[PDB]
């Protein structure tokens, strides 16, 4: 028999519950962040990814990117089935 | 002790000479006692007898009659009588006529007794060992509608529906405890919420959660706020547009803590610094030094100028500099007067050095 | 008292602390004609979003989920989509306590729908 709800005054039935699933410090995570919180110029070095703004088409691109994963597996079907087609000609 | 008839006796004097309402020390207490004794004898038949009796009094609190029940489960327990045990507690839960307040003092303590935190929990335990998930799951329906729920418990039924793989229903039981309770306490059930939903159904579909984050922000406090902004960001990150995830971290620099706006400002040009940064943090320098106090206001300028440096805006950069000025008494600031210098001396010219000891001196004097 | 009240003040703050005051004491089968007599009175005249939640809340104890559906839409053909967040918070909020996950989804979508129509004009 298994317990999760309630405190039981027996000591005896208390060993019975259930070890209920403890919270993850989210903080702790967020720290990474708030250490990236430190005021500081942030072109520390003349790095050009930070000088010449990115493609904001990427984030887009990783979007696309699960599509062209489903694009890829039927492309890569379809260019072997022409393969297929063309290396049975070519056999002979 | 070791004299039985004694003992038996001066429990019985007990409890007809202690006045509930004036006892120094909790009458139940001797009832607890009182029954257990009978039970170190195994005279368990007497024992439910005195905790018959035990429920007929009226005592002080309700906390009193409600340990009480416990007892009458507990014992139950101990001697494997389950069934009887959720007949006493059905009972013992079992509403008046009336929808009686817990509060009510002029209702019979075993009335008020219906509500009780300790009852509904020790009864919904009994189920989800014995009995079936529809009728366990009956109990925690009666508790929500009875208003009893503690996070918790939501939680505990949340974990409980998980196991019985209905996680819409898990879901909907996180969505009836937020609507509920109140703030700080909602914070840690959206944390719970979140986690769950984004394991298995955030993969599947997304937007729901997007809305879900937005519902989680209204009223926020700021400490917790904090937290579900770079969380949601981070979500916008992970799956949506990086252009709201930017709109995001600017509403962290206004709703936040002013002292943690300031790191949260940082935050949101630091995430920026690679793709928008150029662009989009020369609007959030100038905001910054427009909103922020003085001191901070003069970190963000000399971080600005110093990255128009680097750009070689040096019109740009001594402009801000020269705003800065203002705030940049000669005495005590002569560390930005000496890197303002050594600007003068690496990037401008001799005269560029002496240009700005032009402001330097002049500043001085007023 | 109250119904004297109402007459000679007749404002929906009113109409709405009357009924609620029957539903507190349980009296539901008087409470609903306070109900229905408030959205007869003001219906034709005027037609407030504070009167239909709090209609839906009652339904909602009475259980009667297809009454408070019928309620919700009643309001939404009527009352425009941007006065209508509130009515819609507790709408998507009442679907989230007892409807199902494509109704609720449908609901939320016309209105992510409407908000990026709003967007594209």
């Amino acid at each position: 028999l298994r317990l999760r709800n309630y405190v039981p005054e027996d000591e005896d039935l208390k060993k019975r519950r259930v070890p209920q699933a403890k919270p993850v410090a989210v903080e702790e995570k967020v720290k990474e962040q708030l250490e990236a919180a430190k005021p500081e110029p942030v072109i520390e070095e003349v790095d050009l990814a930070n000088l010449a703004p990115r493609k904001p088409d990427w984030d887009l691109k990783r979007d696309v990117a699960k599509k062209l994963e489903k694009l890829k597996k039927r492309t890569q079907r379809a260019i072997a089935e022409l393969i297929r087609e063309r290396l049975k000609g070519q056999e002979d | 002790q070791g004299r039985p008839r004694e003992i038996i006796n001066t429990y019985t004097e007990a409890v007809q000479t202690v006045d509930p309402f004036k006892a120094t020390g909790k009458p139940h207490t001797l009832w607890v006692a009182f029954a257990k004794f009978y039970e170190d004898n195994g005279q368990l038949d007497d024992a439910r007898v005195i905790l018959e009796k035990a429920t007929k009094v009226n005592f002080k609190q309700v906390d009193d009659l409600a340990s009480v029940w416990c007892q009458c489960g507990e014992l139950e327990l101990r001697h494997e009588n389950y069934d009887e045990a959720l007949r006493l507690l059905r009972k013992a839960t079992a509403l008046p006529a009336r929808r009686a307040e817990y509060f009510d003092g002029s209702e019979p303590v075993q009335n008020r007794v219906y509500k009780s935190l300790k009852v509904w929990s020790m009864l919904a335990d009994l189920e989800e060992s014995l009995g079936t998930f529809q009728s366990t799951k009956a109990v925690y329906d009666r508790i929500l509608d009875l208003r009893i729920a503690t996070p918790q418990i939501v939680i505990n039924y949340a974990m409980f529906l998980e196991e019985h793989k209905y996680f819409e229903e898990s879901f909907k039981a996180y969505e009836r405890g937020i609507s509920l309770f109140k703030w700080p306490n909602v914070s840690d059930i959206w944390s719970t919420y979140l986690t769950k939903f984004i394991a298995r159904y955030g993969g599947r579909k997304l937007e729901r959660a997007r809305d879900l984050f937005e519902q989680a922000l209204d009223g926020c406090p700021p400490k917790y706020a904090k937290t579900l902004y770079l969380l949601y960001a981070q979500l916008e990150e992970e799956w949506g547009l990086a252009r709201h995830a930017m709109a995001v971290y600017e509403r962290a620099t206004r709703a936040v803590e002013p002292a943690q706006q300031y790191d949260m400002f940082n935050i949101y040009i630091k995430r920026a610094a690679e793709i928008y940064g150029v662009t989009h943090t020369r609007g959030i320098y100038q905001k910054a030094i427009e909103v922020l106090s003085d001191e901070h206001a003069r970190e963000m300028c000399l971080r600005f100028a110093d990255m128009e440096c680097k750009l070689g805006e040096i019109d740009r950069a001594r402009a801000i500099y020269s705003f800065c000025s203002q705030i940049c008494d000669p005495r005590t600031t002569g560390a930005f007067w000496q890197t303002w210098k050594d600007f003068e001396v690496r990037h401008g010219n001799e005269d560029t050095i002496k240009e700005m000891l032009r402001i330097r001196r002049s500043v001085q004097a007023t | 008292i109250y119904e004297r009240f109402v007459l000679v003040h007749p404002d929906v703050k009113n109409w709405i602390k009357y009924a609620r005051f029957e539903e507190k004491h349980a009296y539901f089968a008087h409470a609903r004609k306070v109900y229905e007599r408030a959205v007869e009175f003001f219906g034709d005249e005027h037609m407030d979003e504070h009167l239909y939640v709090a209609f839906a809340k009652f339904e909602e104890n009475q259980k009667e989920f297809e009454r408070v559906r019928v309620i919700y839409k009643y309001a939404l053909d009527r009352i425009s989509k941007q006065d209508a967040q509130e009515l819609f918070k507790n709408y998507t909020i009442f679907e989230k306590k007892f409807g199902d996950r494509r109704g609720i989804e449908d609901i939320i979508v016309s209105k992510r729908r409407f908000q990026y129509e709003e967007e594209v004009k």
